[PDB]
Formats: C-alpha cells, structure tokens, sequence
C-alpha cells in the first residue's frame, strides 16, 4: 500500500482578462488513494458549484482529476485552491499566480 | 497512432456500503464514455458528443459488462484481501487498466491488461498477450491461477478482434474532432527572482494532442539538468496546457532558446524572450 | 467496446 501526496495547479483555461469570462482550474494528480478534497476558494471564501472531472489514472497508476469552474477575474480579487489528502496533515493551500 | 484506453478504479469503503467502481473509457486524449456506479441509474453514458448517436443496444451491452465487472471486482478486492492477510476494516484498491494501441494502418500495436492493487503494480499481460507479469508473491497465485484457466486467451480474443474493430469505428464517429491537431501558442515569459537571477518560462497553450515535448537549449545544447517541467494539464476545452522554465542570469536571456514539437508542428519552434 | 472478467483474481 503506497500512499503519495498530490501535485496541485491552479490556473485558468484562457489568458486572464478582468472582465471577461474565463475557467479557473485545480488539477490535482500523482495522489494515491483516490480519496481528496478540492475546494476552489475566492478571496478565501469556498467557491460553489465547482464542477470536476471523471476519476481516472496515469500509467504508474496514480489518480487525476480537474477541479473547474467559471469565473470571470478581476484585479484585486485572490483565488487559490485547497486540497486535503490523507497524506497532508494539514490543508494545502496554493495560491493562483497568473504568471505562474 | 491511435489508442484505446479504460481506467477502472473500485474502492472498497467498510462501513459505507458497497465498493465504489468506477471506469472511464478514452481515446487518445478524449474521453468518450465513464460508468460510475454512485451515479443516478449507474450506466455507461457518452462523454464525448459523438457517442450520443449511438443506439440503445450499444448502451445496454455496455452497461451489462460494467455490472459483471463491478461484481468481479467487489469479489477480486476480497479475494486479495486474504491473499496479502489484511484486517477487514481498510480500505483497499483495485485499478484496471485496459484497451489498445494502433498505427498508421489502424492495426494492432499493443494490447494492455494489467492491473494495481493498493496503488502498487500487481499483474500484467505481457506484450505477447499471452503470458503474464507477477508483482510480487500474492500475484503469483493469481498468475497460477489465469495461466491454469487460459484468461489470456479470452482478453487476447478481445484486444485482437473487438477492442481493435470498436476503436476504428470510434475514430470515424470522432473523425472531424479526433483527427485534428490543434499546434501549440508558444510564448516566453520574464520573471525576475533575485538580484541576480531570473526565471524564464516557456509557455503551450491550446495544443491537442496531449503530447508535447519542451526543451531549453544554451548554444545548441539541452538545459534540462536545469529545468522545471510540468505535467501537462487540461484546460478542459479539450485542448492541453505545459510549460518548461530555466533560471539564468540578469543579462543572459537573449543566449536561451526554447523548442517546441508537437504533432501539430512539422517544423520544431524556436522562441527567445 | 468494454470487456468483462473472467476468473477471479
């Protein structure tokens, strides 16, 4: 039984504009168990109706999955995504760095 | 090259009910169908639009053999719980991993039949798809167990006649979407870091498929002991996202090239900041 | 097109 803690992303699906409508997401993979808690967050409040991927795998057989939802950024609002595994004794927060 | 891929995954939860199962289906980088079994009326159900056309008949085998398989693997997650002698109260994982690679001709490449437990590798059909590959000591008797009992030959049935026969018409109902290529926007960007240093990235956006190769070079010459790379990621239009980034002195970007290949590029890029 | 299994494991 292996466990491994997750690789977190955050990003959005196009280049971020302030005002015009655009995809945040959380992709989360290389994890093991498949259990996992992904939450995206604006300015720390927990976003709802966030939407996410079938559960599937890679070849090494470690599990993938996208957290999505719309939103549409702006200047000053701050967004992250909150992952908890039961590798993580405490929540993982990542922040979303539009250059990064 | 084209290929054909289920991801299985059933999860036992003691104490919550019954395993979970899971199975979703791709080809190449695109989903097309998943059976879920928490889902409303679990059934296989198109994830791709060019899988809605597809007849009730085609639906109710699907979801037949994912029923059989669900109750394969609720007895094969406590078949292995003796095996490797485990208390009855963990939560344990069977993943399956199967489907079929094609090339140029649409012919059999390889067939995959190979299955983890616990996240950990635990039996593979070899490429022969006619012997098998034991993890360790618990696979071993379910090695004895398949080669006394002739399973390969019943997935070798599959991998060479329906998996093959399915996955070409699966290419012409996705002919128009499945076919194309979407080359890589590539850009690099400048971040300064230190007084002295700064990270140089190189992006890929809007790219199918999936398969992309990022490299930095210093005067004709790979930098990827110094790269941070990575995986590639969804952007959920169905399109693929990567960057590649290398740290270099102020002064030095105009000296760092990134390259590109995708399939959609018959020439490889070359970008400088 | 999905395929079941045979023997246990």
């Amino acid at each position: 039984m292996i466990q491994r803690t997750p690789k977190i992303q955050v990003y959005s699906r196009h280049p971020a504009e302030n005002g015009k409508s655009n995809f945040l997401n959380c992709y989360v993979s290389g994890f093991h168990p498949s259990d996992i808690e992904v939450d995206l967050l604006k300015n720390g409040e927990r976003i709802e109706k966030v939407e996410h991927s079938d559960l599937s795998f890679s070849k090494d057989w470690s599990f993938y999955l996208l957290y999505y939802t719309e939103f549409t950024p702006t200047e000053k609002d701050e967004y992250a995504c909150r992952v908890n595994h039961v590798t993580l004794s405490q929540p993982k927060i990542v922040k979303w760095d539009r250059d990064m | 090259p084209h290929s054909l891929r289920y991801f299985v995954t059933a999860v036992s939860r003691p104490g919550l009910g019954e395993p979970r199962f899971i199975a979703v289906g791709y080809v190449d980088d695109t989903q097309f169908v998943r059976f879920d079994s928490d889902a409303d009326n679990p059934r296989f159900e198109p994830r791709a639009p060019w899988m809605e056309q597809e007849g009730p008949e085609y639906w109710e085998e699907q979801t037949q053999r994912a029923k059989s398989d669900e109750q394969w693997f609720r007895v094969s997650l406590r078949t292995a719980q003796r095996y490797y002698n485990q208390s009855k109260g963990g939560s344990h994982t069977f993943q399956r991993m199967f489907g079929c690679d094609v090339g140029s001709d649409w012919r059999l490449l390889r067939g995959y039949h190979q299955f983890a437990y616990d996240g950990r590798d635990y039996i593979a059909l070899n490429e022969d798809l006619k012997t098998w590959t034991a993890a360790d000591t618990a696979a071993l008797i379910t090695r004895r167990k398949w080669e006394q009992a002739g399973d390969a030959e019943y997935y070798r049935a599959y991998l060479e006649g329906e998996c093959v026969e399915w996955l070409r018409r699966y290419l012409e109902l996705g002919n128009e979407t499945l076919l194309r290529t979407d080359s890589p926007k590539a850009h690099v960007t400048y971040h300064p870091r230190s007084q002295v240093d700064v990270t140089l990235r190189c992006w890929a956006l809007g790219f199918y498929p999936a398969d992309i190769t990022l490299t930095w070079q210093l005067n004709g010459e790979d930098l990827t002991q110094d790269m941070e790379l990575v995986e590639t990621r969804p952007a959920g239009d169905g399109t693929f996202q990567k960057w590649a980034a290398v740290v270099v002195p102020l002064g030095k970007e105009q000296n760092y090239t990134c390259h590109v290949h995708h399939k959609g590029l018959p020439e490889p890029l070359t970008l400088r900041w | 097109y999905y395929q079941s299994g045979l023997s246990i494991v």
